[PDB]
RNA sequence: CCUAAGAGUAC
DNA sequence: TTGTCATTTTGCAGGTACTCTTATTCAATATG
């Protein structure tokens, strides 16, 4: 599913909607939303 | 943050003269104005250019990745 | 007085 | 705006960039620098308003 | 990007490193070349792929 | 003025109650002190 | 006082000023954003319908 | 060096500076004063009344059950834990500041306290004693009574102890200092309320018309007991050509003012004689005795103190007790109330007479013009509550207002014979509510604006915002008791001018200690007790005094002073108590009570060695110091305590600052006695008599004043300008600026420490943190496009980076439960089943509601999807069915605002509900509008922007950064400007840096020879070459490099137009504010304005067509609006009047129309009539 | 949405 | 058949625009 980020164990989980938001590595409760797929432009100037 | 790439006022390239004058004021014990000088840069707006830079990325590489692979 | 600084008086 | 000549009566002219732009001459009048100083613009509506706030 | 730095700064800085340009009258403006973004006849590709291992 | 202002209106028997413009919605102060007023009346009214 | 002598109204701008040395003195620089943003109602007539046209 | 008792120069100061800001630290005070409550004060506030007895009488109507009953329950003591936070689940565990900042959760910590309760029994035998004894049931089991908030870096946070790569680890910015709380996910700061001391006779002359010429008040307090305030006065009824001049006392709850002599009968002194002894200290002055000879003769009618008694209980305004007990309710007056500040208990008559005799003395010397009314203003007499005594008046009162609940329950509990149980009575949501509002909001109760967000755009700013003090409100002049204690010149242009002051930098305040070891030195020292005091025998006897409570006199008052100097040297006495002695007045006054502002002194001795006064500081500990601090970055440690604990350096308040001669530097002034003429000039003040010596004058600034380069070269205003103006200067707040969600930052892409710069901002982290740039300015009247404080800003410049910055914005939003299943939902709404959905697209959310971070947004884009339940099964609206179960409750993107999504955040509030922050990221580019301005005051805005090859050009091919105009500067008088252009300059050419500190002999004429010598114009004048046409400019361009900041204020956040929008739903008018689509206030002035160039047309069009303009109907009998109009059916009927065909309609403001209604409705008639029934 | 409070810009 | 003079109570409102952020909406005992 959607892909998160634990905030101290950096570690990468896929959470559902249903699932309660922590880190199964070591039990933190806040996570960031991981990078996304579609590509960003960015002009150099 | 990190060193500019170019000087602000006439352009002249002064990224790549960041570690040179870090090894020149560490290792040859050089003052800023011989190794400014010793670099290549004779106008006084280089030379504020890597003279008053401030190296805050250090800083900002002592924290722990966010997204860590 | 005024108000402020009614009247005087009033 | 203290007075009547802090509140005139000018021509558009359409520029391309964020600020009201005006002569210095006129600044004295509104009592206007450009250290941050902002001003208002009111658009009249009719032909009336547009007449009188030229005329006058 | 997983450094320090906001993407558009690097991309600032990028935008800011000197190119050769010996030849740069061979190459045309993307404004007036005929592909859709940019192709070869207009444009240098370049790729910038780091790792801290 | 014997026409527009008697001395005797200036004791109120009636309550002009304005509309709900006067004061639109979370109930407007003027609400709740007309609902205090509306109560006050009712206890008064059953106590007589 | 807060709504009768002195209410917000309608058509208004406001924002930094600057000067210019090349406006005239009823000049004023109107940003273009702010251009777009206001509009004056001009009645449709014989003299005006082919500009208002192009502008609609 | 070599000789190590050898003077110290000025160079050297700066490295005790160094030594003190290795110790104390820049927000030392907040951490301290919340040190000391945490330590002492809550045990104090636990102990201090808090035992609950409750005797429930025996009620025997027979004599089987006469036992009366006493429950009584202690507080012992009191435990506080590390912070810690519970769950939804219930499992606690340890909470650290970088993760409530992010949950919005409270950095508190538990507290425990150790209940005991205990039951005693008697025998209710009437006419008998009763005896209560144990039953031998004492239980007791600590309790949680509730929860503190626990700011940073203190003693009881978990960062108190961490070291830099710990702080990197928790995610801590190693510079972030502390001394601030985190309610709610946000930074709170107590600014340091100033306030009147109390304890202190102040005396002050009266106006022509009031009948009372001098009036002699104390504002009573007592530490250790209630905190209630009792204001005593003494006043002197009469004017000076009046003849009944009658001296009278106001006290409390008392209806009338007492006269004096019936207040000294009444405390046990009878004979006149020993009264005047009381009040007048000498025989010989006749004047006082002659002015105070009507008091006498005013209470001759009363010669008896049970007379006084009852004549002060007549005028008592209780008015509730019989005669024979108004002399027992008068002794209790006189006990527990007048003067409290001396004692409560009873047997101390005799101090509080003596002190009523010394107010009256105070007053009748102002009034003999002996001495000059008390000024308000010295500082001397101010306190400043910090977070200490301001969280312990609040918990105070917050912890009696629990225990009054755990009696009203244990009353509650025994009455209905209920069991009783120790968690059904606490109730900590008291204490946690309680402290929470008063942190979260302003308000400080059950005073305004004493808790404020904490500033974080600047470093600089958030170093001032929490060194900043606020007096409630000439108290706005700067005076001279605020020297070297707060900023001369750093304070708000607006209303709170003056009220709002910054601490200096060396400038602490003191924490209060007790102060019964030094009234115990200064009996076994030979201090004279109060009671057995009588004046003739002791005419020239120095009063003593300990925080206002007069202790004695003694006799020897150079000795004592002395060993009190000797013990508060060597550390015996804590430092921060300050002693005064007054040699003209005979008064030794010792404060050890907290509030007391201070400043660090070097301390000058005789020095026989060398035969005239010099520093007790010298090249020793100069290199031991020195020594010390290489170590830090094996010998014995020096720090500052360490020259505390030796004599050398000593804390001086105001009060002491009185009776202390200073030095403004050692090298110039401490030796006794061809100049350079560009040298400023300079007195020795011809006087050796030193006591004390700075330690630097640039320390007399502040920390927003502390930045500005040659501030002495400045005009003053302009100071005060640069010192508001640098905390909304841009650069780097926090190292850790990527892992905080705030909501709102502004980071520099590249901060520049600058070329010239000052000895004290490297104490303030400005060169690691840098909030500007140097920009090489030229000041000319190039184009005329930077005149009226314009400026030219290269476009070259700007496209290589110059000022350019980052801006992040975050947005939080929760989910809330309506009800049991009422639990709102962050999901991506559809038009399909979804309610008040905004017109921004929804498309870049994806499934869980929340744009993946990267994606671009645009302005009214929706960032954040959620949706509410509501009651289905209606049908309205055209396009509502029951399948519209969900509303919606999504929040967008600002309007005005656009940028790339940078990091989102999602996880659990207290209540376990998830709930999300999404930061979005964009890049501020320098344009046309922007305002910039230099470290000196020299504020403008950016006019236009140039390119490279149009600005004038050196010989060299230097171009500008910044064109300023010339006409900015001899107006202004901003020297130091130009000189720091030409430091600047110098400093860049040699590769040094600039010392640009205040008051240093670095000259001008210096500063050239060193650009002469570097081959250019001593005086910054280069020949420049037009742009356009190359040709040389007739004038030489004074150019150099400088430093600017860039301020907050971008034309794009201030840039607003409206043609139609949203109205008001009650007046039908604009709505306010650029945020909301609002519009613009045309005000009762600008209407005068148009009144005044006779417009009328375009008056009305602004206040009807462009606001609100309403059509309504009335009819001509009755000028009401009571008329009901059927348009569809063309039917316009008044009631009452009973008419259709005389119906009128006009079109008047909507504002107009509400306030006839609110008129009528208000009993009022504003009939309107459309023709004339009198002639003009 | 309302209210209150605080900070600030130009006078 | 008229002046007299000498204490005690009487009402208050503070410039013009404009920007931003934060918190909070009566808690708790009591009856349906
Ligand atoms: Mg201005
Ligand atoms: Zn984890
Ligand atoms: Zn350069
Ligand atoms: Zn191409
Ligand atoms: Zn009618």
């Amino acid at each position: 599913t959607l892909k998160y980020i634990c905030a101290e164990c950096s570690s990468k989980l896929s959470l559902s909607r249903t699932d309660a938001v922590r880190c199964k590595d070591c039990g933190h409760r806040i996570l960031l939303k991981a990078r996304t797929k579609r590509l960003v432009q960015f002009e150099a100037r | 943050m990190i060193v500019p790439v170019r000087c602000f006022s006439c352009g002249k390239v002064v990224g790549d003269k960041w570690e040179s004058y870090l090894n020149l004021l560490q290792e040859d014990e050089l003052d800023e104005g011989t190794a400014l000088s010793r670099l290549g840069l004779k106008r006084y707006c280089c030379r504020r250019m890597i003279l008053t830079h401030v190296d805050l990325i250090e800083k900002f590489l002592r924290y722990n990745p966010l997204e860590k692979r | 007085t005024x108000p402020g600084v009614t009247x005087p008086g009033v | 705006s203290l007075h009547k000549m802090s509140m005139m009566a000018h021509r558009v002219k359409v520029i391309p960039y964020s600020t009201f732009r005006l002569n210095l001459s006129v600044t004295s009048p509104y009592n206007a620098d450009f250290d941050g100083d902002e001003m208002n613009l009111h658009v009249p509506q009719s032909e009336e308003t547009r007449a009188e706030l030229s005329q006058l | 990007n997983t450094t320090v730095l906001a993407d558009e700064f690097i991309a600032h800085r990028l935008g800011l490193i000197p190119l050769q340009s010996m030849d740069i009258e061979q190459l045309e403006y993307s404004r007036d070349c005929f592909c859709e973004d940019h192709c070869d006849k207009c444009s240098v590709v370049l790729t910038l792929q780091a790792f801290g291992e | 003025n014997e026409v527009f202002s008697r001395p005797e209106w200036m004791i109120l028997t009636c309550l002009p109650v304005p509309p709900p413009p006067v004061r639109p919605s979370g109930e407007d102060d003027l609400t709740f002190k007309l609902a205090d007023i509306l109560k006050a009346n009712i206890s008064l009214e059953t106590l007589e | 006082r807060g709504n009768l002598m002195g209410k917000r109204v309608d058509f208004s701008a406001r924002t930094v000023i600057s000067g210019d040395p090349n406006l005239e003195l009823d000049q004023v620089g109107v940003p273009k954003s702010i251009a777009k943003t206001l509009t004056y109602p001009e009645v449709v007539t014989p003299y005006n319908i082919d500009r208002l046209t192009q502008l609609v | 060096f070599e000789d190590e008792s050898a003077p110290i120069t000025a160079e050297d100061s700066w490295a005790v500076i160094s030594a003190f800001f290795r110790e104390k630290g820049l927000v030392s005070q907040q951490l301290d004063s919340f040190n000391q409550f945490v330590d002492y004060t809550l045990q104090d506030i636990i102990c201090e009344d808090s035992t609950l007895i409750l005797e429930q009488l025996a009620q025997h109507t027979t004599e089987s059950d006469n036992i009366s009953r006493k429950y009584e329950i202690s507080f012992g003591k009191i435990y506080v834990t590390k912070p810690m936070v519970n769950e939804s689940d219930g499992v606690t565990h340890a909470l650290y500041p970088q993760e409530a900042r992010l949950r919005n959760l409270t950095y508190s910590s538990g507290l425990f306290v150790d209940v005991k309760k205990r039951t005693y029994e008697a025998i209710d035998v009437p006419g008998r004693e009763l005896k209560y004894e144990l039953i031998a049931e004492e239980s007791e089991g600590k309790v949680f009574i509730g929860r503190l908030p626990i700011m940073l870096r203190s003693k009881n946070c978990y960062l108190s102890e961490a070291t830099e790569s710990d702080l990197y680890k928790l995610k801590e910015c190693p510079f972030d200092m502390g001394g601030y709380f985190i309610i709610n996910g946000s930074e709170k700061v107590l600014i340091a309320q100033e306030r009147s001391a109390g304890n202190i006779v102040q005396v002050f002359k009266k106006a022509a018309p009031s009948p009372i010429s001098h009036v002699a008040e104390i504002r009573s307090a007592l530490e250790k007991g209630s905190r209630f305030i009792s204001t005593l006065q003494v006043k002197l009824y009469g004017r000076e050509g009046s003849s009944a001049r009658t001296i009278k006392a106001t006290l409390p709850y008392i209806k009338q003012d007492i006269p004096i002599v019936i207040i000294f009968r009444a405390l046990g002194i009878i004979p006149d004689g020993e009264i005047l002894e009381h009040i007048c200290y000498d025989v010989n002055d006749w004047q006082m005795l002659e002015m105070l000879k009507p008091c006498v003769e005013d209470g001759f009618v009363i010669q008896d103190r049970e007379t006084a008694l009852d004549f002060i209980g007549r005028r008592g305004t209780a008015l509730g007790i019989k005669k024979e007990k108004r002399i027992q309710y008068a002794k209790d007056i006189l006990q527990k109330e007048f003067l409290p500040h001396i004692t409560q208990l009873e047997g101390f008559e005799s101090r509080k007479a003596f002190f009523l005799g010394y107010m009256i003395n105070r007053l009748l010397l102002c009034a003999l013009d002996r001495k000059d009314q008390d000024d308000r203003d010295h500082f001397g007499k101010k306190r400043l509550d910090l977070a200490g005594p301001l969280l312990a008046q609040l918990f105070k009162t917050l912890f009696k207002k629990l225990t009054k609940d755990i009696f009203r329950y244990m009353q509650r509990t025994v009455e209905e014979a209920h069991d009783f149980n120790m968690k059904l009575a606490i109730n900590a949501k008291t204490i946690t509510s309680g402290l929470k509002y008063a942190l979260a909001t302003g308000n400080w109760g059950e005073r305004a604006g004493v808790s404020q967000v904490l500033n974080r755009y600047t470093y600089s700013s958030t170093l001032s915002h929490l060194r900043r003090t606020n007096t409630p409100i000439k108290p706005r002049q700067l005076h001279n008791t605020h020297w070297g204690l707060v900023c001369p010149a750093e304070t708000p242009e607006g209303q709170a001018c003056g009220l709002v002051k910054n601490l200096s930098l060396m400038s602490c305040i003191s924490v209060g200690t007790d102060p019964m070891p030094i009234i115990t030195f200064l009996s076994e020292w030979g201090m004279e007790p109060l009671e057995d005091y009588v004046p003739h025998q002791s005419p020239d006897a120095t009063r003593v005094f300990v925080n206002g409570v007069w202790h004695g006199v003694h006799r020897n008052p150079a000795r004592l002073m002395e060993t009190l100097r000797t013990l508060r040297r060597k550390g015996d006495i804590n430092p921060e108590v300050s002693m005064i002695r007054d040699i003209r007045e005979k008064e030794l006054k010792i404060f050890t009570d907290a509030g007391r502002v201070y400043r660090p002194l070097f301390i000058v001795e005789d020095d026989e060695s060398l035969g005239h006064k010099e520093l007790k500081v010298r090249k020793g500990h100069i290199a031991k110091l020195m020594a010390t601090e290489y170590q830090d970055i094996d010998v014995e440690e020096y720090t500052w305590s360490s020259l505390l604990n030796e004599g050398l350096v000593e804390y001086i308040d105001a009060e002491e600052e009185e009776s202390i001669l200073i030095a403004m530097q050692p090298e110039d002034l401490e030796p006794a006695e061809d100049v350079d003429p560009a040298k400023r000039i300079r007195v020795s003040h011809h006087a050796t008599t030193f006591t004390h010596c700075e330690i630097h004058p640039s320390m007399i600034l502040g920390v927003a004043a502390s930045i500005i380069p040659f501030p002495d070269h400045n005009q003053s205003p302009r100071n005060t300008y640069q010192s508001a103006m640098g905390k909304q200067a841009m650069g780097v707040f926090l190292t850790n600026y990527n892992v905080r969600m705030d909501t709102m930052a502004n980071i520099l892409y590249y901060p520049q420490k600058p070329l010239g710069t000052t000895r004290a901002m490297e104490y303030l982290k400005f060169r690691e943190l840098p909030a500007g740039q140097n920009a090489i300015v030229a000041i000319a009247c190039y184009s005329g496009y930077n005149q009226e404080d314009s400026m030219i800003m290269n476009q070259s410049s700007i496209d290589r980076g110059l000022f350019r910055s980052l801006f992040f914005r975050s947005y939080m939003d929760q989910e809330k439960k309506y009800g049991m299943s009422i639990t709102e939902t962050f999901e991506k709404p559809q038009r399909t089943n979804t309610l008040r959905m905004k017109h921004g697209t929804y498309d870049k959310l994806d499934d869980d509601g929340l744009i993946a971070p990267g994606v671009r947004v645009s302005g009214e884009d929706v960032i954040i999807g959620k949706t509410t339940p509501i009651s289905p099964d209606e049908e309205e609206l055209g396009q509502r069915t029951a399948y519209h179960s969900k509303r919606d409750a999504s929040t967008p993107l600002r309007s005005t605002e656009n940028g790339i999504v940078d990091q989102v955040l999602v996880t659990t509030n207290q209540d376990g509900l998830k709930f999300v922050k999404v930061r979005v990221r964009t890049t501020k580019i320098p344009q046309i509008g922007d305002k910039f301005a230099s470290r000196h005051g020299q504020k403008g805005t950016i006019g236009i922007t140039y390119r490279r090859e149009d600005m004038p050009f050196t010989a060299e091919g230097i171009v500008p950064d910044l064109i300023i105009n010339p006409h900015a500067i001899p107006s202004r008088m901003t020297v130091a400007h130009l000189i720091e252009c030409l430091l600047s300059k110098v400093a860049a050419l040699s590769g040094n840096e600039g010392d640009a500190s205040p008051f240093t002999d670095i000259t001008v004429e210096g500063i050239s020879k060193l650009l002469r010598e570097h081959g250019y114009q001593s005086r910054g004048f280069e020949v420049m070459y037009n742009g356009h046409t190359g040709k040389k400019l007739m004038a030489q361009i004074f150019f150099g490099p400088t430093y600017y900041q860039r301020l907050r204020h971008m034309v794009d956040d201030k840039i607003h137009a409206r043609a139609r929008g949203p109205m008001q739903v009650l007046t039908r008018q604009p709505v306010e504010g650029r945020s909301r689509d609002g519009g613009l206030r045309f005000g009762e002035m600008e209407r005068d304005c148009m009144i005044a160039h006779g417009a009328a047309s375009f008056l009305k069009e602004r206040l009807m067509e462009a606001s609100d303009a309403f059509r309504v109907h009335i009819c001509g009998i009755c000028g009401l609006m009571t008329v009901i109009a059927k348009l569809n059916h063309n039917q316009f009927e008044c009631k009452g009047c009973d008419n259709k065909i005389d119906i009128y309609q006009i079109h008047i403001p909507y504002a107009a129309k509400l306030l006839f209604q609110e008129l009528m409705a208000m009993n009022i008639t504003p009939r309107l009539y459309t023709d004339r029934s009198r002639d003009f």
